[PDB]
């Protein structure tokens, strides 16, 4: 459940046009928001490995 | 070299003796708990993936 | 002996005057909250019975 930059599948330089209207909601916790505004800060902690 | 390859396993995991493999495919992973905290110009939101 | 048998009831519970019993069977108990924490050789897991 992570994103690597190699998923773009293009070595070299480019600019991306992100579709902000068609943002689907697959898995939603209470944290999950659709409309970001300004400077986005996300602080997560991982505990209880099994 | 047992002592070398035994060190690579994570500190929390200690596997048992036998393993009855009955297929040509095995998934291996862990069940972690994520405690996310979001902050932007609109406001704050706190969640938790159990 | 009121003062003797009154002492047996738990400190949190203080019952009201009247009780309209309308059957030959009464369940009595409490609704508690349990916060379990598990640890073994495989790893750690944390839950909560609400």
């Amino acid at each position: 459940g992570r994103f690597l930059y190699t998923d773009v599948k293009y070595e070299g330089q480019t600019a991306f046009l992100v579709d902000m209207d068609t943002v689907k909601a697959r898995d939603h916790c209470w944290v999950s928001i659709v409309d970001p505004n300004g400077t986005m800060n996300l602080s997560y902690k991982m505990t209880n490995f099994r | 070299m047992s002592s070398l390859l035994n060190s690579l396993l994570p500190e929390y995991f200690k596997p048992k003796t036998n393993l009855n493999i009955n297929s040509s495919r095995v998934q291996y992973g862990f069940n972690a708990r994520i405690d996310m905290q979001y902050e932007d110009d609109s406001g704050t939101r706190k969640g938790s993936r159990p």
